[PDB]
RNA sequence: AGGGCGAAGCCAGAGGAAACUCUGGUGGAGGUCCGUAGCGGUCCUGACGUGCAAAUCGGUCGUCCGACCUGGGUAUAGGGG
RNA sequence: CGUUGCCCUCGGCCGAUCGAAAGGGAGUCGGGUUCAGAUCCCCGAAUCCGGAGUGGCGGAGAUGGGCGCCGCGAGGCGUCCAGUGCGGUAACGCGACCGAUCCCGGAGAAGCCGGCGGGAGCCCCGGGGAGAGUUCUCUUUUCUUUGUGAAGGGCAGGGCGCCCUGGAAUGGGUUCGCCCCGAGAGAGGGGCCCGUGCCUUGGAAAGCGUCGCGGUUCCGGCGGCGUCCGGUGAGCUCUCGCUGGCCCUUGAAAAUCCGGGGGAGAGGGUGUAAAUCUCGCGCCGGGCCGUACCCAUAUCCGCAGCAGGUCUCCAAGGUGAACAGCCUCUGGCAUGUUGGAACAAUGUAGGUAAGGGAAGUCGGCAAGCCGGAUCCGUAACUUCGGGAUAAGGAUUGGCUCUAAGGGCUGGGUCGGUCGCGGCCGGCGCCUAGCAGCCGACUUAGAACUGGUGCGGACCAGGGGAAUCCGACUGUUUAAUUAAAACA
């Protein structure tokens, strides 16, 4: 809390929108422009590059995740699912 | 405009050639009944089929 | 100072109506029209992002002009490809063949043990 | 290096409308080294006087044109810019010359 | 245009049937020859005197040689 | 045009047992502020009101990186657009 | 050998066609020339595209190696095979280097915004010249002017997400910001791209500046001299480049052009061939239409030479934050459809007013106050971001000084030997650096000074407390309603 107590990324909105959408957009507004961990090279530089797209700068591996992140828990969820049930048919 | 068509171009060329005042020796004739050209268009006033 | 003036109709500063001051040797500066610029190609990897070595970079209506060699380079897909992708499409062309084989013998194996 | 400038003044002397001597007198006076008018700056220039033609002869850097302005500067002293000259006839020479 | 570096060189290319005029520019401490082609103006610096006082001879049939002032 | 404010990220220093916190920088976000061109058109209920003008003029104003301004091309036609 | 007829063989497309004088789209520039046209005429330098058959010529393909003889030897013949180019560890290179249908790829072909860097044009400074103006006094003066097209070749200067060596924690490298590294950092060596910058061919012959002649004339006449050297930068304009930021926005197609994978074919048989996405040269051609001028306080539209409207490029000095205003050069005008003489009332547009200070009026409408900068100082309230230039204060000129901020280059000196310079060996090793040489510009402080004047013109917020409405930015009735209406 350097320069600001409590808007962070979401002081450039200044005054605008209502403190509840602010705080709202905080959440996402981080997630969408972190620099996550490429699980390819491990480098961390998986940066979103349009919505649902990941584009890993070194690995030059994009890669179709979330929105506002690499991963959604849905997709993860499913994933998983994907997995025991195909573990489940072929034995 | 400085970029004609040779459509409008060859339209402008006729225009030019009507706008010349009467022939004297025309006011001369036997049956005459023409004083003056009466048809002369002048650029800055009447403006053209277009 | 000399102000100056586009030579030609085109009057709209665009994409087609790029400059640059010259002086002459009559001692005027004038606008001389310049070309576009010209891209290496890129790889037909599609990954690597770097464009090519080795190539000229023009206009590409004007390779039709230029000598093959300024064109391409001596390699193995040479002026379409990156060397990088090349051995590596070099080994992995052949370790999958490698592997094939070693696929194509243990099913052999298995016909004569059953 | 030695820096050699004429600064000819025949046919006006000829027709005797200025002297050369005053000219050189004035010219001794005047120019001016490192911001020095009067002594010439010590034992630097050189003024010399062959009845018509003047020679200023330095060691130090030196501009020719400061020849053309002491000259322009005497001759409005003596009311001759109205019918005289000055011009560079050559390099290293200026001469003064009527209209 | 193109310059030339061998004295033999801008003699074969004089000799060629596309030439024509074969103008000399003595510049002071230089002397040009600029020989004139279909294509090209073809031109070799000749930085000695004597050397371009003897090939002024040495170009053939009766070309023009038109000496430049 | 040119200025202002100075968001994230980054550096150092100091404290803190940790959590992390302070101080100084850097950084340059924004349907952010001033303010030109631009776009507009608040008030003077000013000028004009057989006008310069069948809606103009002057000062004063709003906005000026965005639901911005704008040329050309192209689409939608009358109980229709 | 062409040309055609027939037979077989192969062939996806994708919609005929139209649609851009600003999108895409090969290739032209310098000088001259007109009463009026010039990238179009003339001079000179280029260039693309198409053709080029019989192939016009060189060069490449390609002229090896073997064995057998004969010859002192250089070599000559006989006979056997090879020959669709070579260099580099590599990035990749070299003037050419066969090849079809088919396939893959690229180029054409990409938003906006920020920051930083390089290159030019212009500005600036210090000097050289040539011509000027000033000269009562002063002024080594102030003013002008001081050049090199495209296309080639060379070389700087940029950039590289290219390669090789090698193996980095005491982690390093490094940007204004970042950002990079065992998926290979630093360090060394290279490779490629752009090269609009220099040099050079062009090209001094041409241009410009000066002095000077030839000619009653006509005359594009002819000569001299010159066209120099340096330095600066948050400078501005354009541009090339790198690197970030923003998006529930992700920012054109196609014609055209190339590369690669393939290997169906073709070539001649030991001096030659087919082959040149041909290398260098040579020859021939490029039709059609537009091209005057105005482009706007007088060539356009508003009935007009109408204060209206109407898309762009270029863009000097000073002051200054500044493309603000004010004054200036370059260039341009004659005050916007008239003149003269008066200076009454009413006006329109500006100003100023003693004492009071909104008593005026529906209402502070109108005008006035405030205004820049630096330094302090900053409330309630709050969505904690703001409010905020809150408010409220002080300073500001001229002059003469001080201090603080940067770059470049230099020691390998002693001894030896070789030609002030090199090479070797030994000291030295400024390793707290010191010395000389350059150059923008700011900031702070101090003295003195003036009739307290100083952001001296220009530019340039009046504040405060509360209530009502609408969250906001946005939009709206062209021509009486900008709002609380719509969004
Ligand atoms: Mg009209
Ligand atoms: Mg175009
Ligand atoms: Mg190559
Ligand atoms: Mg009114
Ligand atoms: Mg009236
Ligand atoms: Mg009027
Ligand atoms: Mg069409
Ligand atoms: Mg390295
Ligand atoms: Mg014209
Ligand atoms: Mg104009
Ligand atoms: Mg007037
Ligand atoms: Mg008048
Ligand atoms: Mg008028
Ligand atoms: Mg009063
Ligand atoms: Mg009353
Ligand atoms: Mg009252
Ligand atoms: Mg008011
Ligand atoms: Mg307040
Ligand atoms: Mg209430
Ligand atoms: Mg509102
Ligand atoms: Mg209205
Ligand atoms: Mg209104
Ligand atoms: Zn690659």
């Amino acid at each position: 809390a350097k320069r600001t107590k409590k808007v962070g990324i979401v002081g450039k909105y200044g005054t605008r929108y209502g403190a509840s959408l602010r705080k709202m957009v905080k959440k996402i507004e981080i997630s969408q422009h972190a620099k996550y961990t490429c699980s390819f090279c491990g480098k961390t530089k998986m940066k979103r590059r349009a919505v649902g797209i990941w584009h890993c700068g070194s690995c030059m591996k994009t890669v179709a995740g979330g929105a506002w992140t690499y991963n959604t828990t849905s997709a993860v969820t499913v994933k998983s699912a994907i997995r025991r049930l195909k573990e489940l048919k072929d034995q | 405009s400085s970029h004609k068509t040779f459509r409008i171009k060859r339209f402008l060329a006729k225009k030019q050639k009507q706008n010349r005042p009467i022939p004297q020796w025309i006011r001369m004739k036997t049956g005459n009944k023409i004083r003056y050209n009466s048809k002369r268009r002048h650029w800055r006033r009447t403006k053209l089929g277009l | 100072v000399q102000r100056l003036t586009y030579r030609r109709r085109l009057s709209y500063n665009t994409a087609s109506n790029k400059t640059r001051l010259s002086r002459t040797p009559g001692n005027r500066i004038v606008y001389l029209y310049t070309k576009k610029v010209g891209k290496a190609p890129k790889s037909a990897c599609g990954v690597c992002p770097g464009r090519l070595r080795g190539v000229r970079a023009v206009r590409p209506k004007v390779l039709m002009r230029l000598s093959k060699t300024k064109k391409h380079v001596s390699r193995a897909y040479g002026g379409s490809m990156c060397a990088k992708c090349v051995r590596d499409r070099i080994k992995r062309a052949f370790l999958i063949e490698e592997q094939k084989i070693v696929v194509k013998v243990l099913k052999a194996q298995a016909q004569s043990q059953k | 290096q030695v820096l050699k400038f004429t600064l000819d003044c025949t046919h006006p002397v000829e027709d005797g409308i200025m002297d050369a001597a005053n000219f050189e007198q004035f010219l001794q006076e005047r120019i001016k080294v490192n911001g020095k008018a009067g002594n010439l700056g010590g034992g630097v220039v050189t003024i010399e006087r062959s009845k018509s033609k003047i020679t200023v002869t330095s060691e130090v850097p030196f501009s020719k044109r400061y020849l053309k302005y002491l000259t322009k500067k005497y001759l409005k002293k003596n009311n001759l810019r109205d019918w005289l000259r000055v011009v560079a006839n050559s390099k290293e020479s200026y001469e003064l010359r009527y209209f | 245009p193109r310059k030339i570096e061998e004295i033999k060189d801008f003699l074969l290319t004089a000799r060629r049937k596309d030439a024509k005029s074969v103008k000399i520019k003595k510049n002071k401490d230089n002397v040009k020859f600029k020989v004139r082609c279909s294509r090209y103006l073809y031109t070799l610096v000749i930085t000695d005197k004597e050397k371009a006082e003897k090939l002024k001879q040495s170009l053939p049939p009766g070309l023009a040689v038109k000496e430049l002032k």
